[PDB]
């Protein structure tokens, strides 16, 4: 009922641009953390029996 | 640095193996006391006149 239109201020565009850079740094960091952990498991542990 | 961390983790696990155990077995071993005098339990009774 009270839907309001969206105003794209210049600050909001800059806000998303800073977030875009942060997400890339986060995605790169998480991938490295995942890759390191996968390598650790292969050498640290083996198969589990009953 | 990550490879240094990973290898340290693996090296610690590989050292967790166990070599052997050591213990002293002493059950059933009791000390011995030493008896100086032999009990004879003998008494000599004589008459006053020696009859």
């Amino acid at each position: 009922f009270a839907l309001a239109q969206i105003n794209a201020d210049d600050e909001f565009i800059g806000a998303i641009d800073k977030e875009s850079a942060e997400y890339l740094d986060e995605y790169a960091t998480l991938a490295r953390d995942i890759s390191n952990s996968l390598t650790l498991v292969k050498a640290a542990f083996g198969p589990l029996e009953r | 640095e990550d490879m240094a961390k990973i290898y340290g983790a693996v090296a610690a696990v590989s050292k967790n193996v166990n070599s052997s155990v050591t213990y002293e077995v002493k059950r059933g071993t009791h000390e011995l006391i030493k008896v100086p005098t032999i009990p004879h339990n003998l008494v000599l009774i004589q008459s006053d006149n020696g009859k």
